[PDB]
RNA sequence: UCGAUGUCGGCUCGUCGCAUCCUGGGGCUGAAGAAGGUCCCAAGGGUUGGGCUGUUCGCCCAUUAAAGCGGCACGCGAGCUGGGUUCAGAACGUCGUGAGACAGUUCGGUCUCUAUCCGCCACGGGCGCAGGAGGCUUGAGGGGGGCUCUUCCUAGUACGAGAGGACCGGAAGGGACGCACCUCUGGUUUCCCAGCUGUCCCUCCAGGGGCAUAAGCUGGGUAGCCAUGUGCGGAAGGGAUAACCGCUGAAAGCAUCUAAGCGGGAAGCCCGCCCCAAGAUGAGGCCUCCCACGGCGUCAAGCCGGUAAGGACCCGGGAAGACCACCCGGUGGAUGGGCCGGGGGUGUAAGCGCCGCGAGGCGUUGAGCCGACCGGUCCCAAUCGUCCGAGGUCU
RNA sequence: CGAAUGCCGGCAUGAGUAACGAUAAAGAGGGUGAGAAUCCCUCUCGCCGUAAGCCCAAGGGUUCCUACGCAAUGGUCGUCA
RNA sequence: CCGUGAGGGAAAGGUGAAAAGAACCCCGGGAGGGGAGUGAAAUAGAGCCUGAAACCGUGGGCUUACAAGCAGUCACGGCCC
């Protein structure tokens, strides 16, 4: 028995971090992405840091932020569209709903994963 | 084909009396508040589309 | 009930604050000591200061000494029996918060890998402020 | 902690150098040794005409322990190796000096005239 | 039998004369007194004494006014000391004064279901030399034909922890009144926050 | 039992007997005391680590209060091991002309992921508890636990030529064991922080990312989980008894513990202590709630749909957890996520400036980064809702 | 015919149980479609690279290409093969 | 089909008198069905005469959560027909 802490899992350590990075890229690329609710909620904090050092604009958030988003383009994105859209809220800048219906496949519960608004 | 194995073979009572918990519960389902359609609580239906919550499509 | 934390540093009303600031560098001294009947006379322990683990009220420290021969440490709490803690040269120095690596080839060794903080003891013997112009405005 | 089997550096004059642990003699299945307990040990080194020699069953008393010794007042003490002082049976030490120091455990255990001898008692 | 509620803040050390004291702080708050059990109505003497403030309102039924002392009615429900009758107001921790000597009961924290070797400290298989998958295991529980059975609770894996607990006989360390503390000296069921039962202990 | 009941020893896990090794009571002693011997009572709890041999067993080493003897398919291989022995190879001695052989030795040699039923450990679901509910409880009856040593004080006193050396009573420490805990001590902490190599890449320098485990390596390391660490426990006390010791007392003018009646008396027995427990259908108790016939059969459900107190469903979660369950929240909200402050860990980020040809070194700087921990803040998410559920049979 | 560990066939039990075949690894956005985590495309990510790349001989025999397709064969799915 | 080979060696018959083999409509991607229609018969609708038993279901009647058994039998009693 443990989960006395907190995280997720499923996949060894290299191949979890790899994950988050790539949704993140990519909800930061579309703004709404669908995926399955447990993925979904282990996101929104991941992404929520990378925004939030994005409202400093520092550089050195920049290139902290680049460690996880290494697209150039999508952090320049990040930096000048995205950050400014918030800059007043406090924390809070991803949102998640749950679709209804399932994979008909496998039965995976999805949901949505949205850069807020 | 190896080591334990059934002694008997269970009778039709002794089978079905133990699924007496296989019975399947229904979907819980409410009528969404925008239109007429039953779907699961707390979930975006495509029916309506939650109070613009990124919804299918609509003309 | 809705602050275990601050209901704890409540209790913790038994912290000291008379004692000099200091990291892994050089420290040594103390301290009190009841034997054979009396709580009285005071050994001093002199050494490098090989660890530090904070946790507010009780967080403790390890100090390093070679006696006669045999390396020894002690493991002082921070509050309670510590009448002074003086401190020799501040060295520190040490890019490693833990620096156990120190037992295995200790020496000469030691005083090289721990050159002296030439820098928080200039502000030791600055920041010192000995003005005794005191009774005089 | 001393088990049946340990090395202990012997702290004294004796002529021995190093005993290997056979018992601590604490009670009827006591698993360790800490400074202060006493133990029968086999005599492994020692060094030309002393008053003991190898292949010796002696009993010693530990003055040093590896594994930190926690005092009641909160601290701590430890040493580099594990020592110990060849006792005889009356427990008097059977050499006269004593080297390195001896934590204090001793002073309030009876081996007074180990404490006296020591070079230090931390 | 003296008996109050309250709740596992923490613990940490202080001093005392010249020794640290390893000490577990609780939270014996204000509890009022909300029922008493009497060998006429009740057939054995007791006070239902109440703890933890607050609740909005999610008492429905149970709004046991029957008492004044309905006070908001507490959260962590009520509990019985037995043998205890005390000025029908509340009972604070005044009712302890440091050198007593106190029995604590909290359930345990929850380790789920476990193995043989930490539920009850089995010796468990060797790591080597023989076998390779039985280094957790139980080993026999049995003998043969006869009785060709196994023995009522003959230990085994399974749920472990999470469960009623009470450690006896722990010296009253302190009591700081103003703030509803009270110091023991250590070991205490349960996890920081969870609610407990301080009484009189059992020593003469 | 040969259409198969796996065989020695060990490991693991116990459980029972008592013909008792220790511990507790006691009688006799060629019992001064102390230490023994012997027999009776008594398993509640204990009954160590090693060297040798496959060994059981024994013999040693060092201790101990003691290092008990037996049963349970010489307990336990659908639990493990395979060292002994009983397949095929090979060799020695030995027997045989030989092929081969030997309760003689020697080296080597495949012990089968899936538990149906009973039993056992744990967790639910259903219904019942003769109104329905939400709480708090009694404890029939079970289970756990029961250990023991040393020293000091009585008192160097009774006893004793001496040496030695008590009872009874009273203290303080130990050892093993048990439960719980993480303050401390000491572990782990798979990405918390830093350092490092080779290579490919981003973007050339600088600064970074992947890979070199399912961590590349190294040094550290919070929460949690932990023992080596910490705190508690065995009781005390009441009752009935064993052996045993008596009081009063006949039968039997004396005597006698017995026949009548009364006592004292064990680590044992009962209760006390800790835990479970009303499926204790013998379904218990106390507190508070909601209560009505509205439509309908043989007129109190034998009846349908809304209901009531309440309860599930769904959601956000949890030192709770395999699932289920249990516990806390659901905008009348601090439940999780984020954000903020603090702990805590790393141990002076980048960038820039100065010094050095350069590797680098100063400074800004305990900086930067930063899981779980203690708390704030409705910024994000627990939107909105749905379905069950009384109308309570007898003197 | 009731038995022969009988013979041929059918259907049960174990059971919604063990398994689904290397721990190199996935994510998302488009498209197609009655329906696809499983087909197509784009972008990330991981693996092999004395290869898990390329070529020849043997063996195999149309498995090659393409258009319609999805009952079955594919250890799931299938619009794909 | 098996085996390198000599060689071994299966399973599998029946619409109806006549294809009159179900136009067309409806749900469905199809399969499959519901109507319509053929026929004396379609539970003769196509691996279709008859179509038993094991086995799997739906509906109903009696009966069961304090009992314990080679499952039956004898006796009363209740409910249903
Ligand atoms: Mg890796
Ligand atoms: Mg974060
Ligand atoms: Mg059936
Ligand atoms: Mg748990
Ligand atoms: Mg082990
Ligand atoms: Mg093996
Ligand atoms: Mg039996
Ligand atoms: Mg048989
Ligand atoms: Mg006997
Ligand atoms: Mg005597
Ligand atoms: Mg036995
Ligand atoms: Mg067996
Ligand atoms: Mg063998
Ligand atoms: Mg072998
Ligand atoms: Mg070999
Ligand atoms: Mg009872
Ligand atoms: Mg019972
Ligand atoms: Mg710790
Ligand atoms: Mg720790
Ligand atoms: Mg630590
Ligand atoms: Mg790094
Ligand atoms: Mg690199
Ligand atoms: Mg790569
Ligand atoms: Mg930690
Ligand atoms: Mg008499
Ligand atoms: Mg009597
Ligand atoms: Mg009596
Ligand atoms: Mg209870
Ligand atoms: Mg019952
Ligand atoms: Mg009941
Ligand atoms: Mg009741
Ligand atoms: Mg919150
Ligand atoms: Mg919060
Ligand atoms: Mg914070
Ligand atoms: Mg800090
Ligand atoms: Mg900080
Ligand atoms: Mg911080
Ligand atoms: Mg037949
Ligand atoms: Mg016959
Ligand atoms: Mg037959
Ligand atoms: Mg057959
Ligand atoms: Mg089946
Ligand atoms: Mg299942
Ligand atoms: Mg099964
Ligand atoms: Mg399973
Ligand atoms: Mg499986
Ligand atoms: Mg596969
Ligand atoms: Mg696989
Ligand atoms: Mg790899
Ligand atoms: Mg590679
Ligand atoms: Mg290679
Ligand atoms: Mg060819
Ligand atoms: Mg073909
Ligand atoms: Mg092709
Ligand atoms: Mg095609
Ligand atoms: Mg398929
Ligand atoms: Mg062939
Ligand atoms: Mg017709
Ligand atoms: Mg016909
Ligand atoms: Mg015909
Ligand atoms: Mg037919
Ligand atoms: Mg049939
Ligand atoms: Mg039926
Ligand atoms: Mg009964
Ligand atoms: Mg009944
Ligand atoms: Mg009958």
């Amino acid at each position: 028995r443990h989960l006395k802490s907190g995280r997720k899992l499923n996949r060894h350590s290299s191949h979890r971090l790899a994950l988050y990075r790539n949704q993140a890229k990519s909800l930061l690329t579309h703004g709404r992405i669908t995926t399955t609710v447990p993925k979904a909620k282990e996101l929104r904090g991941f992404v929520d840091h990378l925004i939030h050092l994005a409202k400093r604009g520092d550089l050195h958030a920049r290139r902290l932020v680049l460690r996880d988003l290494q697209d150039v383009k999508l952090v320049r994105k990040l930096f000048d569209e995205i950050a400014p859209r918030y800059r007043d809220r406090q924390g809070g800048y991803t949102r998640v709903l749950k679709l209804a219906e399932r994979r008909r496949g496998d039965g995976a519960p999805l949901a949505l994963v949205e850069l807020v608004e | 084909a190896k080591h334990p194995v059934p002694k008997k073979k269970t009778s039709k009572a002794r089978r079905d009396a133990r699924r007496s918990h296989h019975a399947l519960t229904p979907p819980t389902l409410v009528p969404c508040p925008e239109c007429k359609a039953m779907k699961p609580p707390h979930t975006v239906c495509p029916e309506c589309g939650y109070y613009a919550g990124r919804k299918v499509l609509e003309v | 009930m809705n602050r275990g934390a601050l209901i704890k540093l409540v209790e913790s009303r038994y912290v000291r604050t008379d004692l000099p600031e200091f990291r892994p560098g050089d420290t040594v001294r103390v301290s009190y000591k009841v034997k054979e009947g009396n709580r009285t006379r005071i050994q001093d322990f002199e050494g490098i200061v090989i660890r530090i683990r904070r946790n507010g009220f009780n967080t403790t420290f390890t100090v390093r000494k070679v006696s006669y021969g045999v390396g020894v440490e002690r493991i002082f709490p921070l509050h309670s029996p510590l009448i002074q803690k003086i401190d020799i040269v501040q060295r520190g120095r040490a890019r490693r918060a833990k620096l156990y690596f120190i037992r295995n080839l200790s020496d000469r060794e030691i005083r090289r890998k721990l050159r002296a903080d030439r820098k928080r003891i200039d502000q030791d013997r600055a920041a010192e402020r000995a003005a005794k112009e005191e009774a005089q405005k | 902690m001393i088990q049946p089997q340990t090395y202990l550096e012997v702290a004294d004059n004796t002529g021995a150098r190093k005993i290997m642990c056979i018992r601590v003699l604490k009670g009827s299945n006591a698993k360790y040794a800490t400074v202060g307990d006493v133990i029968v040990a086999s005599v492994k080194e020692a060094i030309p005409r002393g008053a003991v020699k190898e292949g010796d069953v002696v009993k010693a008393v530990v003055v040093r322990t590896k594994k930190e010794i926690k005092r009641p007042d909160g601290s701590a003490i430890r040493f580099d190796d594990n020592a110990a002082v060849i006792i005889n049976n009356q427990l008097e030490p059977r050499g006269t000096r004593v080297f390195g120091p001896v934590a204090r455990e001793l002073r309030e255990k009876g081996f007074m005239k180990i404490v006296s001898l020591a070079p230090e008692v931390l | 039998m003296k008996g109050i509620l309250g709740v596992k803040v923490g613990m940490t050390r202080i001093f005392r004369d010249d020794r640290a004291v390893p000490v577990t702080v609780i939270l014996a708050g204000p509890c009022p007194v909300v029922q008493r059990r009497t060998p006429e109505k009740d057939g054995y003497t007791a006070v239902q004494l109440g703890f933890l403030p607050q609740n909005p309102k999610r008492v429905n039924r149970p709004l046991k006014g029957h008492f004044a002392k309905a006070g908001v009615e507490p959260v962590r429900i009520l509990r019985e000391i037995r043998d205890f009758n005390p000025e029908g107001d509340t009972v604070t921790v005044e009712i302890f004064k440091p050198g007593e000597r106190v029995d604590v009961t909290g359930t345990s924290k929850g380790r789920g279901f476990a193995g043989v070797m930490k539920r009850w400290n089995f010796a468990g298989g060797p790591d080597s030399h023989g076998a390779h998958k039985i280094h957790r295991h139980p080993g026999s529980i049995g003998n043969r034909k006869t009785p060709g059975r196994v023995y009522k609770g003959k230990k085994m894996a399974g749920h472990y922890g999470a469960e009623r607990v009470t450690v006896m006989n722990l010296e009253v360390v302190d009591v700081i009144p103003e703030e509803n503390l009270l110091l023991v000296k250590g070991a205490v069921p349960g996890p920081n926050g969870g609610l407990v039962i301080v009484r009189e202990t059992k020593k003469a």
